[PDB]
């Protein structure tokens, strides 16, 4: 279906997950902005753009 | 002098930003009418003389 697309299996070979962070515990809250939010971009007075 | 009835001024935001129950910043820029005579004081243009 894909060009570049290679599966992933389940067998006895070998393989390194390298764990690579991208956001820490206790910056998931809610009420602040994070670097993976979608928001819109509403203007105070006229409308979003 | 004597503090006249009348010189009630409700505090009213002119920009769209802010809202009643917000508190006012210093150097924003407001709108001020009576409280019984809901007419905004604004400043004319007619000179004297």
């Amino acid at each position: 279906d894909n060009p570049g697309c290679n599966e992933v299996n389940s067998v006895n070979c070998n393989t390194s997950w390298k764990i690579v962070l991208f956001m820490k515990w206790s910056d998931n809250k809610d009420d602040i902005l994070k670097g993976g939010d979608v928001v819109r971009l509403f203007h105070a007075e006229q409308e979003k753009f | 002098e004597a503090g006249n009835e009348g010189s009630w001024f409700y505090i009213q935001p002119f920009y769209k930003l802010r809202s009643i129950g917000d508190s006012v910043v210093i150097g924003d820029k407001v709108v001020l009418n009576p409280v019984n005579a809901g007419q905004p004081l604004h400043a004319s243009s007619h000179q004297l003389v």
